[PDB]
RNA sequence: UAAAGUUGCUGCAGUUAAAAAGCUCGUAGUUGGAUCUCUCUCGGCCGAAGCGUUUACUUUGAAAAAA
């Protein structure tokens, strides 16, 4: 179930058994990489890049075509964000709820949700510091959270 | 049947089945009767696959024939729809009939006047003949039942998928069971039609008997 | 969360045998699960099984011969020495005539009789009888 | 059931269910032993021989005695394949 | 022109090299065969008295070989009478590191060079035109595995004859028994 | 049931199940080639596309995102592959 | 001390008999999914030399007073 909710959902993608490039894909690996670079230059996260490639151009999985994941490709050329995208979005949500709570001090549900969001941020940041994705002294603070977003 | 050409179902049997409405079940489906139905119509009625019906009827006929003493086969019908059919089956085959109320303890109470110990047990409806079916689980008594789409299969060892609601279908089903039992025994052959017509087993309500005469 | 996939596999097999089923679907599969099933099958308790290959973690469909009374896991996997094996068999097995304790030893995964034949102690995985 | 001398020492050998391969107990009065008549291949008449399927009371109670007997007859050629 | 790995080409390997040379100088695929190359070639009995030949192509040229393999295999088949032709990449297997060993390699063994991965790649490369749509490892009562491979239905009549030679080649290379099937369900 | 085969399920019974609960999981989605009157090139569109797809040859939207499958506009021919 | 499976590791119990914290985060603790099969010296089977990634196991072999 969810880490911070009582829900137990089964919604997630079901990757097909075949790991091959589809027959309809006339796009070679290098064109896919170039489109990935262009989409990243437009200011899009790897999730958005994958969504656009799956939706408009038609790419079942970038890994099955280019052999590398989108974030790995971005890091290889060097276009990746300094901090990971999921951590960045969690920090963004924390900043949003903290800004809301300033003018809504009576919103005691917002305070609880902010506590849950910051717990998620701390867990993810600890994991990233374990794998050296973040500097060992990387700390999240309320007064500095909007400085990272 | 055993895939034998001799035991295959003929066109006349299918004509009788369709005329009696045997293939037409109910709107409900027991999860143990799913293997016997074919599809569900646009009006919710489940169609009973007549291949499976013929297969189960022949299996039941084999089971009845395997009972050496015909009197050791008991045929039960609490509903009036199958009562006359049960008496006709018993007369033709030699089984012992119980038409009407089944007295509890008939199979389990040895100190009782109407105490019998059959070797086989055939009922018209498991839901309506639930008392003999329950008592058959006390005396090691195997059970054959005529089961609709919503019939429960507890204590039913050979369920013949058929419409057990309509009088025509019940009479035809009992008549075909008797005919197949006789053919498997040896008395009466299968090269020419049986002299007894299915309508001898059909239930006639008082309105019908008054109108006919 | 799901830890000890062997416990789930053995519980599923036990539950399907209690219900009287002829086949059980086990997922996820693992090397230890396959070895335990092979030890079970060499002794005639479980019969043939097939490993379905999905590209992440296999599933196994196991035919069920009605010969199995109980299969269980031992958690945690206690390290068992050859001198403590008899106590484990007295604790776990219905009798000294039938029933096996499956150990994992450096010589592989095998039952307690083979482990005594090869003069190896190991870690207790489970049992079946 | 067999000692080291090879002599059989059981009181009796109980029946096993033809569906579940479980022992049928001596006091399982819901269990059945059904005989299904065998038939000539060209006349379709009783051969004097039959086939026996023993179903325990647990299967009867749960309602799968019918399906078990159907599968046993199918796997024996008494009931036509498909 | 073949680049052998054992430093001494065989007569059959040189024969296959001559066939590829002839296809290079005069055929319908002379433009692409220039940079293409093979590394080994063997012939084995796949059953009864039938034979099939295995061509070991270097891995970086495997995709280039495959994009013309459908054309190439027909010519190699008409050239070598009734001997089936397969193209399997030259994949090396590094042994599993053990605590009893020496300085074999300062870095970790790649996962593409393990035995299971190489065998899966060999099975994939054995059937190039037909993809693998499923796999079922059957364990028989004696504890002997039997792998059953599901292939595309859209490549059924074209490749069904090549079976019983896929199994023989896989048994020769990997030692594992494999069967091939074409499931009706897509 | 008590004897339902899990190794060889019916194809309808496998399309019935949840995509994750199948014997081998497989998506319920697909890719389509959608032709527009205002263009000629190939526009492969995901069936469950989350983006607004625009035909480069006109001012006409190809599909609109929806909670499930994308809504294809009337007047576009889509062919499903695989 | 056993009886005491009435201290329960083996091996208890917690709806109503005694009992699950009002609820949720959370650090330590405990637990944790699949997946890897002229390197070397006297005579064309030998002591030396081993960073095999240290280990945990398991099985040996010494050393572990007598009573």
């Amino acid at each position: 179930g969810r880490m911070h909710a009582p829900g137990k959902g089964l919604s997630q993608s079901a990757l097909p058994y075949r790991r091959s490039v589809p027959t309809w894909l006339k796009l070679t690996s290098d064109d896919v990489k170039e489109q990935i670079y262009k989409l990243a230059k437009k200011g899009l996260t790897p999730s958005q890049i994958g969504v656009i490639l799956r939706d408009s151009h038609g790419v079942a999985q970038v890994r099955f075509v280019t052999g590398n994941k989108i974030l790995r490709i971005l890091k290889s050329k060097g276009l990746a964000p300094d901090l990971p995208e999921d951590l960045y979005h969690l920090i963004k949500k924390a900043v949003a709820v903290r800004k809301h709570l300033e003018r809504n001090r009576k919103d005691k549900d917002a305070k609880f949700r902010l506590i849950l969001i910051e717990s998620r941020i701390h867990r993810l940041a600890r994991y990233y510091k374990t794998k050296r994705v973040l500097p060992p002294n990387w700390k999240y603070e309320s007064s500095t959270a909007s400085a990272l977003v | 049947s055993g895939a034998l050409d001799v035991l295959q179902m003929k066109e006349e049997d299918v004509l009788k089945f369709l005329a009696a409405g045997t293939h037409l079940g109910g709107t409900n489906l027991d999860f143990q009767m799913e293997q016997y139905i074919y599809k569900r119509k646009s009006d919710g009625i489940y169609i009973i696959n007549l291949k499976r019906t013929w297969e189960k009827l022949l299996l039941a006929a084999r089971a009845i024939v395997a009972i050496e003493n015909p009197a050791d086969v008991s045929v039960i019908s609490s509903r009036n729809t199958g009562q006359r059919a049960v008496l006709k089956f018993a007369a033709a085959t030699g089984a012992t009939p119980i038409a009407g109320r089944f007295t509890p303890g008939t199979f389990t109470n040895q100190i009782q006047a109407a105490f019998r110990e059959p070797r086989l047990l055939v009922v018209t409806d498991p839901r309506a003949d639930h008392q003999p079916l329950t008592e058959a689980s006390y005396v090691n008594l195997p059970t054959i039942a005529l089961c609709n789409t919503d019939s429960p299969l507890r204590y039913v060892d050979i369920a013949i998928p058929c419409n057990n609601k309509g009088a025509h279908s019940v009479g035809l089903m009992w008549w075909m069971l008797a005919r197949e039992v006789l053919r498997m025994r040896g008395t009466i052959s299968r090269e020419h039609p049986w002299e007894v017509m299915p309508d001898l087993y059909f239930y006639r309500d008082p309105e019908e008997i008054e109108k006919e005469e | 969360v799901r830890m000890n996939v062997l416990a789930d596999a053995l519980k599923s097999i036990n539950n399907a045998e209690k219900r009287g089923k002829r086949q059980v679907l086990i997922r996820p599969c693992s090397k230890v699960i396959v070895r335990f099933l092979t030890v079970m099958m060499k002794h005639g308790y479980i019969g043939e099984f097939e490993i379905i290959d999905d590209h992440r973690a296999g599933k196994i469909v196991v035919n069920l011969t009605g010969r199995l009374n109980k299969c269980g896991v031992i958690s945690p996997r206690f390290d068992v020495q050859l001198k403590d094996l008899e106590k484990w068999q007295n604790n776990l097995l219905p009798s000294r005539q039938f029933g096996f304790i499956v150990l994992t030893t450096s010589a592989g995964i095998m039952d307690h009789e083979e482990a005594r034949r090869k003069h190896t102690g190991g870690k207790i995985l489970g049992f079946f009888f | 059931m067999q000692n080291d001398a090879g002599e059989f020492v059981d009181l009796y050998v109980p029946r096993k269910c033809s569906a579940s391969n479980r022992i049928i107990g001596a006091k399982d009065h819901a269990s059945i032993q059904m005989n299904v008549a065998e038939v000539d291949k060209v006349t379709g008449r009783f051969n004097g021989q039959f086939k026996t399927y023993a179903i325990c009371g647990a299967i009867r109670r749960m309602g799968e005695s019918d399906d078990s007997i159907l599968r046993l007859a199918k796997a024996d050629g008494i009931v036509s394949k498909n | 022109i073949v680049k052998p790995n054992g430093e001494k080409p065989d007569e059959f390997e040189s024969g296959i090299s001559q066939a590829l040379l002839e296809l290079e100088m005069n055929s319908d695929l002379k433009a692409q065969l220039r940079e293409l190359n093979i590394t080994a070639a063997k012939e084995i009995e796949v059953g009864g008295g039938r034979k099939a030949i295995i061509i070991f192509v270097p891995v970086p040229q495997l995709k280039s070989f495959q994009k013309i393999q459908v054309r190439l295999v027909r010519e190699l088949e008409k050239k070598f009478s009734g001997k089936h032709v397969v193209f399997i990449a030259q994949r090396r297997i590094l042994p599993k590191p053990t605590r009893k060993s020496r300085t074999k390699n300062k870095q970790k063994r790649p996962r593409s060079r393990t035995l299971t991965a190489v065998h899966d790649a060999i099975l994939e490369d054995l059937v190039f035109p037909s993809e693998i749509v499923g796999k079922r490892i059957r364990v028989k009562l004696d504890g002997s595995r039997l792998i059953k491979v599901h292939l595309d239905k859209a490549q059924q009549n074209n490749v069904e004859h090549k079976v019983e030679t896929f199994s023989g080649v896989y048994k020769k290379l990997t030692g594992k028994d494999v069967n091939f099937e074409f499931p009706e369900f897509q | 049931p008590l004897a339902k085969d899990l190794l060889h399920p019916s194809p309808e019974e496998e399309k019935r199940k949840h995509k994750k609960k199948r014997l081998v999981q497989s998506p319920n989605s697909y890719f389509m080639d959608v032709k527009c009157p205002g263009c000629y090139k190939i526009t492969t569109v995901f069936s469950h596309a989350q983006t607004v797809v625009l035909c480069v040859g006109c001012s006409t939207v190809l599909c609109q995102p929806t909670g499930g499958k994308a809504r294809l506009t009337e007047g576009c021919s889509f062919r499903r592959k695989q």
